[PDB]
RNA sequence: UUCAACCAUCAAGCCCUGGGCUUGUGUUGGGGACCCGCGGCUGCUCGCGGGCCCUGAAAAGCAGUGGCGGGCGUGCCAGCCG
């Protein structure tokens, strides 16, 4: 637990990090 | 005003009988179906609200 | 069919000298593919998840809703690995992700992630953490009322 | 069990042919055509339900000839979703009658295999067989009530039948609205 | 009847979330021997 | 036995009387149906009553329906209990609501011919509209002369 | 295992796979041929041309049977079409080369006798009307004699015109057969006494009489000017009933 | 109707529209819009008109930098783009800000929220009249509930089977385009309601008094002329008035009645 | 047990050679301030129509007016008009 409303809807996550295997290009 | 009498699909079959190229056989206009039992699926049976 | 007619438009650009994006055009698609999918969860590009019920072996997407949820991904569990391959051009699929649509569809994406939302996640919110099976035999049920109401009636 | 998206559709199919229908009696305003009824929406409305019951296109894959006056266009323009029509020509038409040909005695359907019944339905009007059935149908004559009345409706069949994995398909799609032209000879020929 | 009314309900529960293939055939079988079916040779 | 009242909302355009009363006449029999509507101008505003005779058959029907996502719309279904129900829900339930053009009245009111009496109270009226409008004008700034009305 | 992979596509939802197999098929609904080929087997049945004309009889009695008949699933109205442009063909042979020698109108049919490379050929052909399709016979049996049938005229009609010098099959306009041409529609070309009894007479044709039998007849004894009315078809050398050219008139009216 | 007492009309409009203003004054005083409201003994249409006529002004209207017009045509969109990037001049390369095509506009604004943004992101739409027609459903009541931002009809097809739009376009010259939309942009709007009430935007408060009266003069001779059945017998009153302002009245009838048919004792 | 598209992507008519004019009726529901025009209401106010904002295709009684026909005087019309 911790533009246009369907833009804030597709992106909505939680506040954990991502997690990334590597430093990818661009 | 003539009256054309007779069939020639059935002169043509008639033809092919006697000629001897086929058998005479019958229309079977209802085949048996295979014998089978109704039941219901298990997640319709298993389905609860 | 479609890839070679694109590759086909592409080596023509290249040989009359455009580069190959002035004849593409981004592409929008489902994404697929278990290795990818996890990926793509864990740096919170999926924008919805869809994982089959019958992957065998089931340590394959054990994982998933528990990843979806800690990423904060909606995920939603739909009958047919056949049918997500269907989707895919394959035979079976064990899962499959929507990061980004187009423009026309943003909307019924949005709907749709509302929609699997309320009426899924929040009734398995609590069928998600009880222990399946323990169902009886029919036999074995018929001996337990027979044994009870007897135990009822002395 | 029926579905609230099937009861929702249904709903908005009859809005919209209360709308065209209502558009086509607001706005108001001698070729041969030929007629075909094709599959549409579930739900008739009165008024289409009683131009098809006229024209005899009750059932589908059912063919009639039709002479263009205003009234007919006025009727066609009323059926069009669930019609396909066109222009037929020589060869359709003769082999419409020749080889589909059914004629109305009495109520009951007789196929036209001589040229006396013609002569005996039809002999009044100086039509004495089925060439000459043929040409008042196609020249579109004084009796051409009287010639499409004593023809039955077409029974076309489906080619789609004949193939096992497109069994249950529909032959003619619906959507294309409008005049076929020269086009519904194609049809004719497939279904014929 | 009130088990009626249910059963009504249920079943139209069960429409509305499931569909209405609701039913299987399974083979009758006069015998309780398997053979093995006779293929393409 | 006890009447089960049904509160269904985000209906989508279509989703209306005939078609609620056929749909849920499959989960049980219905005695009353009201579609809540704008009496200006006929349309619904999304949200309708369903009273079932049934309890717990409005009850396995709002469980199936709840959260049903139809034509764009995720369906609002909830049991009112019998305690907040107002008593004056369902009037003017199971018919039709009239669409009345109240445009077209007024428009046809006023293209009336009318008589002489209430046409100097007509235009009596006017003038002292005029007369207000005028006093409004005082202050304003600006002075409009008026023509002389005149009266058949 | 075609149609296997053509059911498993449309189950898929892949329609352009289903209608590339599709393609691979060679439905006669589409093609209007037989849907297997016949070829090796015209050759095993008949060793000689001699035996090929000697089945002509049956052959032609059977393809002029079904050029007149509705469309069916186990003759579709392509496979119709093929029967009657193949019928026609082979009047355009008996037509250039005077093969025609007897004919008679019985109350079945028009019996036809011809002779070609001394082979005496009989056979009956259907007044133009319905005929009726009764359930004594089995038709979709004889849908597969009117596939071989056709297989073997198809070969009979090439070495008929390549024998003669002539261009197979011959130039066929789509325009022409819609209006109506049926015999009309053929163009004869070069490749790379009876016979004359109506050379110097204009026949014209009055609607109520059989047009293909007598254009057919005509043409084969000798009538170069034939004229009809206008809905028997597009093809007359007049449609006017009032050209003095005209010789002869076949009427049947009262 | 005197033109001196519609021009005082502007006088005392304009120093009112000040010294409400004064109580950024300017910026305030400028974007206020200058209603001219005709009222009728009658309705003016006997049903809702969704397309507004034009009325041509000696002085244009939306001749600021900062208007942005959205242009929506008939497919395809890539032709009329062109044209705007390559043959048009420069002032309306700057004032056009988006050129959308119906089959575009029907897939990507369904949505209300959509069309409120489309309607929040300009200010003056034009529209095809090949279209225009199917714009009230794709465009709802966002765009239709409100008479100010309604498409603005423009003639682009070329003045004389199914058309293709990728072969051919079916379009008017390019200069007779560039006119078309320069006079359609400048043109007052007049919207057809069932109402007794008719108001129209003739002008802003930044402009001069004899700008305001002689607009006010030509769109009242050509909107009584062409839009106002039964002529000059059906007008009843004419006033000038701002967002917040009162009515001033300009041409008030003395016969309150229609004609002499509503006469009967 | 199919939630797709499907109006006019221009036609018809006027001036009679200028490229212009007319018709082709097609809008989700709510909420907040507030300037007005016109009807009633003795008047407040209630109606019709505009002006300014807000909103996921959002929602928790307040339903209100005279009739032709049809169904059995009518909280009935998948029929209409006033």
């Amino acid at each position: 637990k911790g533009g246009l409303k369907a833009d804030e809807i597709i992106a909505q996550r939680s506040a954990l990090p991502a997690v990334s295997v590597r430093k990818r290009a661009g | 005003r003539l009256k054309p009498e007779g069939n020639l699909l059935k002169d043509r079959y008639r033809s092919m009988i006697v000629r001897g190229k086929l058998e005479a056989r019958r229309k079977i206009p209802f085949r048996k179906q295979a014998k089978t039992k109704l039941t219901e699926k298990w997640t319709f049976k298993d389905f609860r609200i | 069919q479609e890839k070679k007619e694109r590759l086909l438009r592409e080596a023509t650009a290249i040989k009359e000298g455009k580069k190959k994006e002035d004849v593409s055009k981004k592409p929008y698609t489902v994404k697929y593919g278990l290795n990818h999918v996890v990926g793509l969860i864990e740096n919170k590009k999926a924008s919805l998840v869809l994982i089959a019920n019958d992957v065998d072996p089931i340590e394959l997407v054990v994982f998933l809703p528990a990843l979806c949820r800690k990423m904060g991904i909606p995920y939603a569990i739909i009958k047919g690995k056949a049918r997500l391959g269907t989707l895919v051009h394959k035979k079976t699929a064990a899962v499959v992700a929507i990061t980004e649509v187009r423009s026309e569809d943003k909307n019924e994406l949005a709907k749709l992630i509302s929609a699997v939302k309320e009426g899924y996640l929040e009734k398995v919110e609590d069928t998600r953490k009880r222990w399946g099976g323990g169902i009886m035999g029919f036999k074995a049920q018929k001996r337990e009322e027979k044994r009870k109401k007897s135990l009822e009636t002395a | 069990f029926k579905r609230a998206e099937k009861y929702v559709k249904e709903y908005r199919e009859q809005e919209r042919e209360k709308i065209r229908l209502a558009r086509i009696a607001k706005q108001q305003g001698a070729k041969l055509v030929f007629v075909i009824r094709i599959k549409g929406i579930n739900k008739i409305p009165p008024k289409p339900r009683k131009i098809l019951q006229l024209l005899r296109l009750r059932q589908i894959n059912n063919g009639v000839f039709v002479k263009v006056t205003k009234a007919t266009a006025e009727m066609i323009k009323i059926v069009e979703p669930w019609v396909a029509y066109g222009y037929p020509n020589l060869k359709s038409v003769r082999e419409l009658i020749y080889k589909r040909g059914y004629g109305k005695v009495n109520g009951q359907r007789i196929p036209l295999t001589d040229n006396a019944i013609i002569e005996e339905n039809l002999g009044k009007y100086g039509i004495i067989c089925i060439e000459d059935l043929i040409h008042e149908i196609f020249t579109v004559g004084p009796n051409f009530k009287q010639a499409a009345n004593f023809l039955w409706p077409f029974k076309l069949s489906n080619p789609n039948g004949g193939f096992r994995p497109r069994k249950f398909k529909h032959f003619i799609e619906g959507g294309d609205l409008g005049n076929r032209e020269e086009h519904i000879n194609a049809l004719i020929r497939a279904m014929n | 009847s009130k088990a009626a009314k249910g059963a009504q309900a249920k079943k139209a529960a069960q429409a509305a979330l499931k569909g209405v293939h609701s039913h299987k055939k399974t083979k009758v079988r006069k015998s309780t021997t398997f053979h093995r079916p006779k293929t393409l040779v | 036995s006890q009447p089960g009242v049904m509160y269904i909302a985000r209906l989508p355009h279509g989703f209306y009387e005939h078609e609620l009363r056929g749909y849920f006449s499959q989960f049980g029999e219905i005695t009353r149906l009201r579609v809540v509507r704008n009496k200006k101008t006929g349309a619904s505003r999304h949200r309708a009553f369903i009273e079932f005779a049934d309890a717990e058959v409005a009850d396995i029907a709002a469980r199936t329906m709840d959260k049903y996502l139809l034509f764009g719309h995720i369906l609002t279904c909830k049991i009112v209990p019998p305690a907040q129900v107002h008593p004056d829900l369902f009037k003017g339930a199971n018919r039709r609501f009239k669409v009345v053009p109240w445009n077209k009245m007024a428009g046809r009111q006023l293209e009336r011919p009318l008589s002489e009496s209430q046409w100097q109270v007509k235009v009596a009226k006017e003038e002292q509209r005029r007369a207000a409008r005028a006093e409004k004008l005082k202050e304003m700034g600006y002075e409009f002369e008026a023509p002389a009305l005149k009266v058949p | 295992a075609l149609e296997k992979k053509i059911s498993r596509a449309l189950g898929r939802g892949d329609v352009s796979n289903a209608a590339r197999l599709e393609r691979n098929a060679n439905l006669p609904e589409k093609t209007g041929k037989p849907r297997y080929t016949l070829n090796h087997i015209i050759r095993e049945r008949y060793p000689t041309f001699q035996d090929a004309l000697r089945d002509l009889d049956d052959c032609l009695s059977m393809l002029f049977l079904f050029a007149n008949l509705p469309s069916t699933t186990a003759v579709p109205a392509k496979m119709i079409a093929r029967c009657e442009r193949l019928c026609h063909e082979f009047q355009h042979y008996l037509i250039v080369t005077h093969s025609l020698r007897k004919s008679f109108l019985s109350i079945k049919g028009i019996y036809y006798q011809a002779n070609i490379q001394g082979e005496d050929i009989l056979w009956l052909v259907p007044y133009k009307f319905n005929q009726r399709i009764v359930g004594d016979v089995d038709f979709r049996i004889m849908g597969t004699f009117v596939e071989f049938y056709m297989t073997l005229l198809g070969f009979v009609n090439y070495r008929l015109y390549t024998s003669i010098g002539l261009k197979y099959p011959p130039k066929f306009d789509q325009v022409k057969d819609d209006q109506g041409a049926e015999l009309a529609a053929f163009s004869l070309e070069g490749l790379n006494d009876p016979s004359q009894l109506f050379a110097n007479f204009t026949f014209f044709l009055s609607r109520e009489t059989p047009r293909q039998p007598l254009e057919f007849i005509l043409r084969a004894f000798g009538c170069k000017r034939i004229g009809w009315d206008a809905v028997l078809g597009e093809g007359a050398f007049t449609t006017d009933e009032s050209d003095p050219r005209i010789t002869h008139q076949i009427i049947d009216r009262p | 109707v005197d033109p001196d007492q519609t021009l005082k009309a502007c006088k005392a409009l304009l120093a009112h529209i000040k010294k409400a203003a004064a109580a950024d004054e300017e910026s305030t005083v400028a974007e206020t819009p200058i209603w001219l409201t005709l009222t009728t003994k009658k309705h003016i249409h006997d049903s809702h008109r969704l397309q507004p006529g034009k009325i041509i002004l000696p002085h244009p209207l939306n001749t600021s930098e900062e208007i942005s017009v959205c242009l929506i045509t008939a497919d395809p969109q890539r032709f009329y783009k062109n044209a705007v990037a390559d043959e048009f001049p420069e002032d309306l390369r700057a004032k056009i800000g988006r050129v959308i095509d119906i089959s575009h506009l029907k897939a990507k604004f369904k949505a209300y929220e959509a069309q409120r943004k489309l309607f929040s992101e300009h200010d003056v739409f034009l529209a095809d009249t090949r279209i225009i027609n199917r714009l009230p459903k794709a465009l709802g009541k966002t765009f239709y509930k409100t008479t100010t931002k309604r498409p603005i009809p423009v003639v682009l097809m070329a003045q004389r089977e199914k058309r293709d739009p990728l072969e051919n376009a079916n379009a008017r010259p390019i200069p007779e385009i560039v006119a078309e939309i320069r006079k359609a942009i400048g043109a007052a709007l007049v919207h057809l309601s069932p109402s007794t009430n008719t108001a129209i935007k003739v002008g802003y408060a930044n402009w001069e008094p004899e700008k305001l009266a002689a607009n006010i003069e030509t769109v009242i001779r050509e909107l009584v002329e062409r839009f106002v059945p039964q002529k000059w017998q059906n007008v009843r009153n004419f006033y000038v008035k701002g967002p917040e302002t009162a009515a001033l009245p300009i041409y008030q009838t003395d016969e309150l009645w229609l004609d002499e048919s509503k006469v009967v004792p």
